[PDB]
RNA sequence: CGGAUCCGUAACUUCGGGAUAAGGAUUGGCUCUAAGGGCUGGCAGCCGACUUAGAACUGGUGCGGACCAGGGGAAUCCGA
RNA sequence: AGCGCCGUUCCGAAGGGACGGGCGAUGGCCUCCGUUGCCCUCGGCCGAUCGAAAGGGAGUCGGGUUCAGAUCCCCGAAUCCGGAGUGGCGGAGAUGGGCGCCGCGAGGCGUCCAGUGCGGUAACGCGACCGAUCCCGGAGAAGCCGGCGGGAGCCCCGGGGAGAGUUCUCUUUUCUUUGUGAAGGGCAGGGCGCCCUGGAAUGGGUUCGCCCCGAGAGAGGGGCCCGUGCCUUGGAAAGCGUCGCACCUUUGCUGGGGUCCGGUGAGCUCUCGCUGGCCCUUGAAAAUCCGGGGGAGAGGGUGUAAAUCUCGCGCCGGGCC
């Protein structure tokens, strides 16, 4: 029943300014302007639609406040990558240096009777 | 500003340096000690009145405590 | 509940645009939306994204294909004519 | 029942992801406490750099000192692996009891520390001590 | 004429349309009836939205009572 | 011919800066560090520069004040970015183990060694968590339109209180009002394509609609993100209607009630999230910033304490329009 104003110059409802409208302890309503929603950051070539847990989501230039603890994950890959892809990487790369054992011992075993 | 739960900090922050403005407020069955520091403003609410009546006289001489109303 | 008797997804247009070019895009309106069997995982999410892409679902592994189907009769025959070539006389 | 307590199990999830684990003790068919079957083990936390002929003996004194833990997984958190190393781990201080005493803890990873050193320096079984890239 | 509810909708056609085709009946007011839900306990008790359908009574056949608002049909020529 | 023009990476010796090491000189309490000159190693600009008062872009809100100003002035409460050379104070890294001796014991002494943090099986958590060239990645950084759900404001009803209107008759009636900002903590609520036990078909649980399941469904137990909602510090002493004591260029101060109990909704607006549809239309770059991999190097070496701190505080400044 009461409408209120902007407070700042811009009068286009553009994206740099989303104002929410509150309470003031003067009873009075009026309109406050929201930060844009910060995305949690997705890992490198592991799961695609899902965003990484465990890590803060919030502007770039906000992490400069935030702490290390609260930016990454303490295994190894933590705020770069998944969990699933982490393990995944890992039997990939066991699996085939072990697989170049084999062929190496494979030729060996040719090159013993040839 | 900051709440203080405690009985062991509240008097830590009140001898420090910047404690220069102390206040009471006294309301209905609550008590707040309110110390004004360079950054926050420690708030120690007690429901006694006990408590805050034998309290009162254990803060530090000379910081210009200033009972509200 | 039959709703038509003959146009199917076509239908949309209405009566404008003819008859024969409604009934010569129905063909490919049929198979440019109808969703196929992933050739990697196994199962029928492989919903086309733009022209010639068509990704999955389920592990995302995108796939470049026909404009309007997933794969062509002649990139078949081509892939055919290619393993022929590789395996005479050692490629 | 291959997966004994002389082979080497890589480390898939954890803190600890892929850090060379040998295990001491594998338990199949599970406590009553845990369900699921699963292994004790130990393994090297950080590994020993890289040592040269220009480096001195006082800088591989330096680069030999390693840290190691011990910790109990999952088997489908791990991985076995057909290397073995063959060292002896007295169950009296690597226990699965010691997990609930921070000083028992730390006594089994300085006891663990040494028995991987003493195994370390003789250079036997030297894929246990260099880092898989991955 | 013009909204809404209930029946009925032709020639032609690319079978998608024509189509609100065309042509008909009702519409107020005040009392009612029936149906359409949620929550608590080992089938019962309370809580609140307005929608539909039917009937009775009644006003000098007046009821979209102001405002709001598709005339229609049969054909030719051209341009999809 | 020429004022000049085309051209913007092309036909260019188009990086003047830094990590480290060495030689040499200088200054501050020459103990120790800060600079200068030279040598060695390393280092793709995607080419200077301009181009948005609606694009990207860190960080202030509440009350009061004038004849003309308000996120600017005052009060009160916060926050962002830079500085620390004789490094401001605390907490991490920092403090343990083995042998022998003395002491009844608690403990003390001599040698050696460890100590660049911890916990949970996991998804991950905390008060901090050594890091040089380099490399990798993310955020910045995304189209339009249907649906659905959550939150808030406004609207509606019922009760209570203050004030106001009608009362020839009726009406517990009608009208105005009935509060918690940024910031920090906790708890509801929402989302998850995130983990563990176990594996189903007589198929299952599910949406308004689809969709999902052996590449692990139903069920049970956990984790993560937004928490614009609720309570608390701010916070009732300010603000606002009410009946008053001084006063008409000295006008402030009284005490009460306000932070009262609730409910409903295909209701309107804003926001958040899930999902689907549309294609010969795929719906912007750059600056700033973060994380990870690598391990060149630095650090006291032990019941004394350093290399470093993205932790809790404290000090100083933020120019111009
Ligand atoms: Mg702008
Ligand atoms: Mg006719
Ligand atoms: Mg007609
Ligand atoms: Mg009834
Ligand atoms: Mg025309
Ligand atoms: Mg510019
Ligand atoms: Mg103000
Ligand atoms: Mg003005
Ligand atoms: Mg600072
Ligand atoms: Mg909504
Ligand atoms: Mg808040
Ligand atoms: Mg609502
Ligand atoms: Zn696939």
């Amino acid at each position: 029943v009461q409408r209120l104003t902007y407070r700042r110059r811009l009068s286009y409802n553009t994206a740099s300014n989303k104002t929410r409208l509150s309470r003031t302890p003067g009873n009075r309503i009026v309109y406050l302007y929201t930060k844009k929603v910060g995305k949690a950051p997705k890992s490198a070539c592991g799961v695609c639609p899902g965003r990484l847990r465990g890590v803060r989501a919030v502007r770039p230039k906000v992490l400069m406040r935030l702490s290390k603890t609260q930016k990454h994950v303490s295994r190894a890959y933590g705020g770069s990558m998944c969990a699933k892809c982490v393990r995944d990487r890992i039997k990939r790369a066991f699996l085939i240096e072990e697989q170049k054992i084999v062929v190496k011992v494979l030729k060996a075993q040719a090159q013993s009777q040839k | 500003p900051r709440k203080i739960e405690e009985i062991k900090d509240f008097l830590l922050t009140a001898r420090r340096k910047d404690a220069k403005s102390v206040k009471i407020k006294k309301n209905k069955d609550n008590v707040k000690f309110k110390v004004r520091c360079s950054r926050y403003l420690y708030t120690l609410v007690i429901t006694d009145k006990e408590k805050a009546e034998k309290l009162k006289q254990s803060l530090p001489p000379g910081l210009a405590v200033k009972d509200l109303k | 509940a039959k709703r038509t008797k003959k146009v199917g997804i076509v239908g949309k247009y209405g009566t404008r645009y003819g008859a024969s070019l409604r009934k010569m895009v129905k063909k490919i309106e049929i198979s440019q939306h109808a969703k196929y069997t992933c050739s990697f995982c196994g199962k029928t999410k492989m919903k086309r994204r733009a022209v010639g892409i068509w990704h999955c679902g389920s592990c995302m592994k995108t796939v470049a294909g026909g404009a309007w189907t997933y794969n062509t009769t002649s990139a078949v025959t081509v892939k055919s004519a290619i393993r022929r070539l590789k395996e005479l006389k050692d490629q | 029942k291959f997966m004994k307590p002389g082979k080497v199990v890589l480390v898939l999830a954890g803190r600890y992801s892929g850090r060379k684990a040998v295990i001491v003790k594998n338990i199949d068919d599970g406590t009553s406490d845990r369900p699921y079957s699963h292994a004790l083990v130990a393994g090297i936390d950080r590994y020993p750099r890289k040592v040269t002929a220009a480096m001195g003996k006082k800088k591989i004194a330096k680069r030999s000192k390693i840290k190691s833990f011990v910790k109990v997984y999952n088997y489908n958190h791990l991985m076995p692996t057909r290397y073995s190393v063959d060292i002896p781990l007295d169950k009296t201080v690597v226990n699965k009891d010691v997990f609930r005493d921070p000083a028992l803890k730390r006594k089994a990873r300085r006891e663990a520390k040494v028995k991987f050193e003493e195994r370390y320096k003789t250079g036997k079984n030297k894929w246990f001590f260099q880092k898989l890239r991955f």
